[PDB]
């Protein structure tokens, strides 16, 4: 999407 | 080990404001990683992310809920809050706060979930219910209709307790009205309709609201 | 966002049975996935966590594996504590999305149900507002459809349904719609049909009374 990455990714 | 539990008001008016309160111990939003989160389960519904706060106050909203939530932390009170601004009916739901592991895979889900609080949005106030007659007419099929009371919940039994066979109370649906409307069956033998008969026990605490209906063809 | 769907949606099986279930996403998500099991009236309890590893204190039976968009739980033989919801969820990309879930039940026959139709009371009435309900009584599978209909006019947004949970001794799930009506509307005709749909029945039964006969 332009999606977001978790904290830890 | 670790517990979480959530608190604050089960009844909530629309506009209003919730506000709750997850309150965990065995761990510390302190150890570097630690999340707690927000989900919410509407009734019959699937699960539904909300919100995620860990040790930096690092914080993640639902974008569709984005300017409707605030998440919080008190590190003295051991304690997660979650603000959600103007609610409506859709927002009835039972809330879980969560608790995510931090960096040692493992933090790749929410390990342990308090057991949740019931919220209810209504507009309304304390009401006793109407009760009012399934009339029947092999097997023949009869009940009450237990209208219009808030809030949860109501009993019923029948015949005082002493039938319980072929019985099936059914579980309360919220109207558009706020008020809730509860239905209870039992199925028997038409030949008895005649000579036994069948009285619905209700009882709505909350409205201090106490109803025997004896039900007929 | 980021969509989990999950297959089957619902599931009927008996205990010993070997299941599979799937969950897939959108967009890869890792391993980044966990399943869950939620049983009625208790909250979501952590299986696996990371796609494929099984939680600390989890039952053995219980499986999981796949990667990027592809995964499934396998619980190779069922018990009866296994009866319940399962939901996977992605914490790769925010927001951490949930799957829709997957409903299992109790496998037993086939049986229709028994279709009652309890027209209004006159004590109502009288409140200015007309409930007439159907009764689905004992049936199985869950699914079920009831349409409400006034001199054939097919009814929609004016009625309310619920059903009770998988009986323990017989398996089967009994249904409640309720039609609300304005006393008024209820004067104006005659016909009140629910109609019941239901793969024990071959064809539609509908229950019916005509208002003042």
């Amino acid at each position: 999407e332009l999606l977001e990455l978790d904290k830890w990714a | 080990r670790i517990t979480l539990k959530e608190s604050g008001p089960p009844l909530v008016k629309p506009t209003q404001t919730l506000t709750l309160t997850c309150s965990f111990s065995g761990f510390s939003l302190s150890d570097f990683g630690v999340g707690v989160g927000w989900i919410r389960q509407p009734p019959g519904k699937a699960l539904e992310w909300l919100a995620i706060i860990y040790s930096d106050d690092d914080k993640r909203y639902s974008p569709s809920l984005n300017t409707r939530l605030t998440i919080t932390k008190d590190t003295s009170k051991n304690q997660v809050v979650l603000v959600m601004t103007r609610v409506s009916p859709v927002d009835t739901a039972t809330y879980f706060c969560a608790h995510r592991r931090g960096p040692t895979g493992p933090v790749n889900a929410m390990d342990v979930w308090g057991q949740g609080i019931t919220v209810t949005i209504s507009s309304t106030s304390t009401k006793g219910p109407s009760v009012f007659p399934l009339a029947p007419s092999g097997t023949a099929a009869l009940g009450c209709l237990v209208k219009d009371y808030f809030p949860e919940p109501v009993t019923v039994s029948w015949n005082s307790g002493a039938l319980t066979s072929g019985v099936h109370t059914f579980p309360a649906v919220l109207q558009s009205s706020g008020l809730y409307s509860l239905s209870s069956v039992v199925t028997v033998p038409s030949s008895s309709l005649g000579t036994q008969t069948y009285t619905c026990n209700v009882n709505h605490k909350p409205s201090n609201t106490k109803v025997d209906k004896r039900v007929e063809p | 966002a980021l969509q989990l769907t999950q297959s089957p949606s619902s599931l009927s099986a008996s205990v010993g049975d070997r299941i599979t279930i799937t969950c897939r996403a959108s967009q890869g998500v890792t391993s980044a996935l966990a399943w869950y099991r939620q049983k009625p009236g208790s909250p979501p309890q952590l299986l696996i966590y990371d796609a494929s590893s099984l939680e600390s204190g989890v039952p053995s039976r219980f499986s999981g594996s796949g990667s990027g968009t592809e995964f499934t739980l396998t619980i190779s033989t069922l018990r009866p504590e296994d009866f319940a919801t399962y939901y996977c969820q992605q914490l790769h990309f925010y927001p951490h999305t949930f799957g829709g879930g997957t409903r299992v039940d109790v496998r037993r026959t086939v049986a229709a149900p028994s279709v009652f139709i309890f027209p209004p009371s006159d004590e109502q009435l009288k409140s200015g507002t007309a409930s007439v309900v159907c009764l689905l009584n004992n049936f199985y599978p869950r699914e079920a459809k009831v349409q409400w209909k006034v001199d054939n006019a097919l009814q929609s947004g004016n009625s309310q349904e619920s059903v009770t949970e998988q009986d323990s001794k017989d398996s089967t799930y009994s249904l409640s719609s309720t039609l609300t009506l304005s006393k008024a509307d209820y004067e104006k005709h005659k016909v009140y049909e629910c109609e019941v749909t239901h793969q024990g029945l071959s064809s539609p039964v509908t229950k019916s009374f005509n208002r003042g006969e």
